[PDB]
């Protein structure tokens, strides 16, 4: 969906910074398997395993 | 032509799917997610038009992009009717989804008790584990539903 983390300046003017996936990895419904979020022992689990 | 019947089945309009299906029309068409005229009459209970597909041949076992058959969509909304026809019609009574989801596990979690008595009936792995090791009944135990634990034993 993207994240709004906080604004930046652009030639004088106060605009916003964006996150977000680039468009390639959130375009399919498998994709979504391929975000990895990190437990806190350290390992990698991708986004199917919960 | 195809997309129509899709449009038709799922707008409930029982006369438009006969003319269509009569016209030639993909018994088994379907749109992006997997749906075929069977997912969605099935979907918003429109019983009336789920056997005037399975008459015309229509897959009785298409699933969706995920894994998804018609029998998961009746059984988890509640639409006992079609959860019986499609199974007199062939539907795949353990059919697994991606999840590794049952029409058992839907219909129990939904707390649709009659929906889970007939799916019994025409047999139906009460021990299925789904992909985190859940039955039909330790949904029924988490959920809280006492009926449904009985009869799930």
């Amino acid at each position: 969906g993207g994240s709004y983390v906080n604004d930046f300046i652009d030639r004088g003017r106060v605009k916003k910074v964006y996150v977000m996936s680039e468009a390639k990895y959130r375009m399919l419904p498998d994709d979504i398997g391929d975000w990895y979020v990190r437990a806190a022992d350290g390992q990698m689990v991708p986004f199917s395993a919960f | 032509l195809g997309k129509k019947l899709l449009e038709a089945a799922r707008a409930g309009r029982d006369d438009e799917v006969r003319i269509l299906m009569a016209n030639g029309a993909d018994v088994n068409a379907a749109d992006v997610v997997g749906w075929t005229p069977l997912h969605l009459a099935a979907y918003w209970g429109h019983l009336e038009i789920v056997e005037v597909l399975l008459k015309n041949g229509a897959d009785v076992n298409a699933y969706d992009t995920l894994g998804s058959t018609p029998l998961h969509l009746a059984a988890h909304f509640g639409h006992l009717e079609i959860v019986e026809v499609l199974l007199k019609n062939g539907a795949d009574v353990n059919a697994k989804d991606d999840n590794g989801i049952t029409p058992l596990h839907l219909a129990a979690n939904r707390g649709h008790l009659e929906i889970v008595e007939v799916l019994l009936k025409y047999g139906a792995d009460v021990n299925a584990q789904d992909k985190f090791g859940k039955t039909a009944f330790d949904i029924s135990i988490n959920n809280g539903n006492e009926d449904l634990a009985e009869i799930l034993q």
